[PDB]
DNA sequence: GAGAATCCCGGTGCCGAGGCCGCTCAATTGGTCGTAGACAGCTCTAGCACCGCTTAAACGCACGTACGCGCTGTCCCCCGCGTTTTAACCGCCAAGGGGATTACTCCCTAGTCTCCAGGCACGTGTCAGATATATACATCCTG
DNA sequence: CAGGATGTATATATCTGACACGTGCCTGGAGACTAGGGAGTAATCCCCTTGGCGGTTAAAACGCGGGGGACAGCGCGTACGTGCGTTTAAGCGGTGCTAGAGCTGTCTACGACCAATTGAGCGGCCTCGGCACCGGGATTCTC
């Protein structure tokens, strides 16, 4: 028969059948049942566009065609949950948030 | 915009509560969907069921009534939209309270 | 002749809004050698071993100062002493 | 030959550009010696993890991977250069 | 607590729907207020709703306020973490499509 | 020897959500870092998870659960219900 | 009558809870604390007595190290009194905000 | 029932203990309403874990191996429960 | 076949047999090497030796004849090794260590 | 059933270490936990290890360069030279 | 020197730590077999060392100024302590919920084989953007 | 408050090197089928958790006098920001060697797996000594 892709068949853009593989050679458990594939990749590719949708915005904001780990860096710190989940993460060329404390401020 | 007028049966399906198959009186949102019914629609059905009335999705995990809001908006909206509605609910709240202290 | 704090928020808002890396990159990548000999002789760094060192040393520079600008203004002041970088590493547990 | 006093080259500029995208107003005197100790101790601890993992590797080279390896141990993992 | 029903809240009858036809007339300025974008001043297109408040944006405009402006609601100030905090909202959507085409 | 990576993933996913927008190498690099980043945290959780439960294979519960530990609040719920549709999809077939 | 001048029992105090090592929260009301907290997760739920003996170790372990780096902070502030200022101060140092 | 308001179950003098544990001479007024702020989010996080981790094992009991495994995850792995 | 010990042979009294079980149990790799078990059981055994001995010293320093979590806790924080390996380990009923700042003292 | 530790290694131990001195149950139940972890540390560092160096199994070179990453200084090479005397004595006999 | 806290010494009791016994199940021993990788060999690549030119940047110095560091004064707010009250704690009881165990079976995933197409390395045209220059606008400083 | 000086974002023009797309292919993913063990389900035991009741206080709550520490204002002088001329070496670009990263073939020793077995280790029980607590002096700290 014709050969259809589980990612095709979940309706993701992911990799089911490299996720299924990877955690079958990545010595998780003795065995990984069907269902588990499917659902990682589809976290992943949730979080994969959550996280391009917010670099978007910002390139966007900054009148840029193309996502850089500036506006990566961006997207993750402006977002809360982002950064908690990123919290000890570093982005190569990244930079920081711009942030003066008010006492620095001149009076 | 120009002076619009429009049939109150096309918005009948936007503007009733599905509990009780009437009007938004007193308009109470679960937040996890953004359902909408009558405060003491869904205070009522939350006692007996965690989940929403419409789409089956789990409003909390313990306590419903954490996750309800009242919507304000839609609430005056109703009442702009339904003529004689604000004065007809404020009618049974006196003859009610005429006879209830 | 412009007032004392002036240039620094102007320099703030310039390094806030870049992303290029601060440090010299042969003078760090001399100093990750001369560190690096005393584990093992005859070492060699691949070039992209060298930049990762050198990111990793700047975030951690940078998260540090900003640390230690907050427990300056918590004592009233403006200015980074030695006493704060220290305050910050014994609270983050580093010391 | 051995490299000496190549800490030196971690500049006063440097150090002030650094604590100024770290926000930093005004710098004390002791800072950049202060700061100057404190990257030798982490890039020490660092170094030594990649080294080891080299050495287990069986190889003569730090690799980008070592000191992605290194940093992910001391919960300073960073992005960009594979893992 | 603040969910308990009052004394007529405990059996009000439900509000009969006009399933006549007669139709409703509406001015241009009669829900001004309440499908106004607080950000744009213009009519919602894309509804999102915030969980905490039940406030309505513009998609658009409230990722541009977030993005830009501070974690809190344009409106109430309360605080919101990022664009999961709100809900498209259909019915929104579906009203000022048959309100205004 | 090939290496394999998300990049053309990742570029579907920048497409679909993007379409006028192009990534750079580092920002590629950086997404498949922290895509193997999640997924080495997500599964060694599942893996707890199993041990502690003395259950010998991963299922999409103990995913679930993992991702409900380790993702905090609204990107759990919206990752639990996009593997939930997922899922259903996928055994719906 | 007999008076000590402040700072004199708070030392004494320091000395006895630092060098005793019995728990310092009462174990009724954080049962129950703990049982509201859990009242928004589960419902009908139980406890081993071991499992709020360790919430109660773990929470005062967190707080008095929490206590010791808000002291710091408020010596390094030239005081001697704690204050919330000082306790934001080690949270957002440690990373808990 | 509701099982409303017993966050004041910490005293001020449980708050005080645990400060003079901490090496603390001198408390001001405030810091008892911040640290049961304090307590209560780190209650919250760790019964969260562990109440998650009692579901996936399909049980109604907090265990203290649930409680220590929460406390590992947040990196406070806890001595002596097992 | 006189059986003997496996944790006797290498001198050891840690369980090398049961170290190599949880090894292949505990789903670390495909496959576990021979003397794997054996250095990690030394590993153990030094550490569990170190750490008595420093916790019976203590208890020696203050009388007592038991071992106790505060004579645990004590040695542990006494010893700066000991100490940073067990940095985020909170040890039940192990208490505090006997210090107060300078400033807090009157001179 | 039966639920294995580490008490009477522990004990043994003790005992050859202060010969009068004894241990209560709390404190065998710390010292469980401590090796539990300490084992849980180094059998997750060599198997990262393996898995770094695209290698199936762990050996005992792993788990010296596991002990030397996770032990500081001094414990580390205590540590590295009683386990590379075991596995001496072990090949010996 | 008066008074409160705490250490040192001696009795008493109690409860669990450690030793002993019985069992059982998993660690030993022995053997086979499959393959992980140790080792040798080869390739090619990118890391090191050196050179020279340009100019970006660090160094050193002068100078002003503003801010860190005492110093004082005040006032208000925790501390210490006495009295009241209140609910924590200990001991005991009782019920049953569900954690843990055992048995049965069923279905789901590891495993193998064959087939084929998805993605990876590679190549190339092209345009997004780093750079350059000029200009008008926003900040800042001093007279 | 205004005018000069300076920094910066805006408006065009270059040209280019990294990015998006076309292509060969080959290795990993997919379809089919088997089997055997992990897990779901059902029944049962009793451990332990929830709930309550009665004293007994230890400890929490409240109030009050006040002393000391937090806060604010003040002054000074020194250390740091700012700017400028000079000197140092970083950065760029090209060259050349080669040590070592990476890939491949072989075959070998090492680890998984299975059977029999027996002794170490765990569950249960018992007793006696270490420690908690008691009270009385004696020393120490404080005011
Ligand atoms: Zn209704
Ligand atoms: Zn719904
Ligand atoms: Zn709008
Ligand atoms: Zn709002």
């Amino acid at each position: 028969a014709k050969a259809k892709t589980r990612s095709s068949r979940a309706g993701l853009q992911f990799p089911v059948g490299r996720v299924h593989r990877l955690l079958r050679k990545g010595n998780y458990a003795e065995r990984v049942g069907a269902g588990a594939p499917v659902y990682l990749a589809a976290v992943l590719e949730y979080l994969t566009a959550e996280i391009l949708e917010l670099a978007g915005n910002a390139a966007r904001d900054n009148k840029k065609t193309r996502i850089i780990p500036r506006h990566l860096q961006l997207a993750v710190r402006n977002d809360e949950e982002l950064n908690k989940l990123l919290g000890r993460v570093t982005i190569a060329q990244g930079g920081v948030l711009p942030n003066i404390q008010s006492v620095l401020l001149p009076k | 915009h120009r002076t619009t007028r429009i049939k109150i049966t096309e918005l009948n399906p936007h503007l009733m509560c599905v509990l009780c198959g009437g009007y938004f009186i007193d308009a109470t949102t679960i937040i996890e969907c953004l359902h909408s019914f009558c405060k003491t629609c869904i205070v009522r059905y939350l006692e007996t069921s965690k989940y929403c009335p419409i789409c089956d999705v789990q409003v909390h995990k313990t306590r419903p009534l954490l996750n309800i809001r009242s919507d304000k908006t839609l609430q005056d909206i109703v009442y702009k939209l339904v003529p004689g509605l604000f004065k007809n609910e404020m009618k049974r709240r006196r003859d009610f309270y005429a006879a209830h202290p | 002749r412009y007032r004392p704090g002036t240039v620094a928020l102007r320099e703030i808002r310039r390094y806030q809004k870049s992303t290029e890396l601060l440090i010299r990159k042969l003078p760090f990548q001399r100093l990750v050698r001369e560190i690096a000999q005393d584990f093992k002789t005859d070492l060699r760094f691949q070039s992209s071993a060298v930049m990762a060192l050198q990111e990793a040393s700047e975030a951690y520079l940078v998260a540090l100062f900003e640390d230690t600008n907050l427990c300056a203004i918590h004592a009233k002041r403006v200015t980074i002493m030695p006493k704060d970088i220290q305050l910050a590493r014994r609270i983050r547990g580093e010391r | 030959k051995v490299l000496r006093d190549n800490i030196q080259g971690i500049t006063k500029p440097a150090i002030r550009r650094l604590a100024r995208r770290g926000g930093v107003k005004r710098i004390s005197g002791l800072i950049y010696e202060e700061t100057r100790g404190v990257l030798k101790v982490f890039l020490e601890n660092v170094i030594r993890d990649a080294v080891t993992y080299t050495e287990h590797a069986k190889r003569k080279t730090v690799t980008a991977m070592d000191v992605v390896y290194a940093l992910k141990r001391q919960g300073r993992t960073l992005y960009g250069f594979g893992g | 607590k603040t969910w308990e029903l009052s004394l007529y809240e405990l059996q009000r009858t439900p509000q009969e729907a006009i399933t006549d036809g007669l139709e409703i007339v509406v001015s241009p300025r009669s829900l001004h207020s309440e499908l106004m974008c607080p950000i744009c001043l213009d009519m919602l297109k894309n509804t999102m709703t915030t969980k905490e408040c039940l406030h309505r944006f513009c998609a658009d405009c409230i990722i541009t306020a977030l993005r830009s402006g501070n974690k809190e609601c344009p409106t109430c100030r309360k605080k919101l973490v990022s664009k999961r905090s709100l809900r498209p909202d259909p019915n929104f959507d579906a009203l000022i499509s048959k309100i205004y085409p | 020897t090939r290496k394999e990576s998300y990049a053309i993933y990742v570029y579907k996913v920048l497409k679909q959500v993007h379409p006028d927008t192009g990534i750079s190498s580092k920002a590629m690099s950086i997404m498949n870092s922290f895509v193997n980043d999640v997924f080495e945290r997500i599964a060694g959780e599942a893996s707890r998870l199993a041990h502690y439960n003395k259950r010998s294979t991963i299922t999409s519960r103990e995913i679930q659960t993992a991702v409900r530990l380790l993702l905090p609040g609204e990107l759990a719920k919206h990752a639990v219900s996009e593997g939930t549709k997922a899922v259903t999809k996928y055994t719906s077939a």
